[PDB]
């Protein structure tokens, strides 16, 4: 599941504050972030395949 | 998409730290300090490094030296008086 990786994840940014040079490190973990959200709302979105041809 | 790879390069927040500078004073400085030495007052010692023990000491700012010097003083011309006489 995408909670492990967001735990860490977002502990690793809180992290990345004691140090700098997570200029593009973070953003990296924004995409991440993004592309993973979008799994899960594509996850949502699906219908099976094939029609309904009981009613239909 | 991946995390970049700076985080896992430390070298610039090790010799980056202004406290390195005095690290590397007390690794010497201290480190290299007999926690203890050898003796205050021993200067002249034939028992008059007894004489600096009890009067020269740090130990004591007491009068008695001072005193015993002046009656010095006062029993080498008197006594050059009396040499005179």
């Amino acid at each position: 599941a995408k909670s492990a990786a967001n735990k860490l994840d977002w502990a690793k940014v809180i992290s990345s504050l004691r140090i700098t040079g997570s200029t593009a490190t973070q953003l990296s973990s924004f995409k991440k972030r993004n592309d993973e959200a979008r799994r899960q709302l594509l996850e949502l979105q699906s219908q099976p395949t094939e029609v309904d041809f009981s009613h239909y | 998409v991946s995390t970049l790879i700076p985080p896992k390069v430390v070298s610039s927040k090790n010799i980056g730290s202004a406290p390195n500078a005095k690290r590397i004073a007390n690794v010497v400085h201290f480190y290299k300090s007999l926690p203890q030495g050898p003796a205050p007052a021993i200067k002249a010692n034939t028992r008059l490094a007894r004489y600096k023990a009890k009067y020269f000491d740090g130990d004591n700012a007491s009068g008695k030296p001072l005193w015993h010097f002046a009656l010095g003083i006062i029993a080498f011309g008197y006594s050059m008086e009396y040499y005179f006489h």
